[PDB]
């Protein structure tokens, strides 16, 4: 697909048959999802942006289906206003910026 | 991690 | 050019004769640079991120060259962790996301 930047680059992802809308975010090193219950061991982590830091839980080797593409990696869960797909998963689906 | 997201 | 996301997408930009490192951020609506002076009148605005709600200075119609592609639009200046090129300037240089 070719996604233009006139609008926020929102696409549908699927995590364990829970389907949500998330932002394709080249400005994010990590993927951060608003509250969901993921299984497995989760470790506390702090991540910052504009405004400061939020506490999130880091879940490792979590399958994420982004637009037909099978993604598997680290997913952070916390009080993020919008769901974010970061560079960790973006690189796995073969995503680039082209101009 | 700095997930520098922004709206406004 | 084509930019992969294994590393953060930092590029050199020229703004007011000055060269800076900035990050191509498709998860940012707007372009925010770290503290600096620029030519103008400016309106104060508030914008929000993962952390919350900062105060920035808004400059309108400012020329910025990104990897030599010419843009002219809004540029906010404030307490951003890194220089960020948002979607308002990314669209002008015809930047897209592909996979």
């Amino acid at each position: 697909p070719q996604i233009t930047l006139w609008k926020r680059p929102l696409v549908t992802i699927r995590i364990g048959g829970q389907l949500k809308e998330a932002l394709l975010n080249t400005g994010a090193d990590d993927t951060v999802l608003e509250e969901m219950n993921l299984p497995g061991k989760w470790k506390p982590k702090m991540i910052g942006g504009i405004g400061g830091f939020i506490k999130v839980r880091q879940y490792d080797q979590i399958p994420v289906e982004i637009c037909g593409h099978k993604a598997i990696g680290t997913v952070l869960v916390g009080p993020t206003p919008v769901n974010i797909i970061g560079r960790n998963l973006l690189t796995q689906i073969g995503c680039t910026l082209n101009f | 991690r700095q997930a520098n997201f922004l709206g406004k």
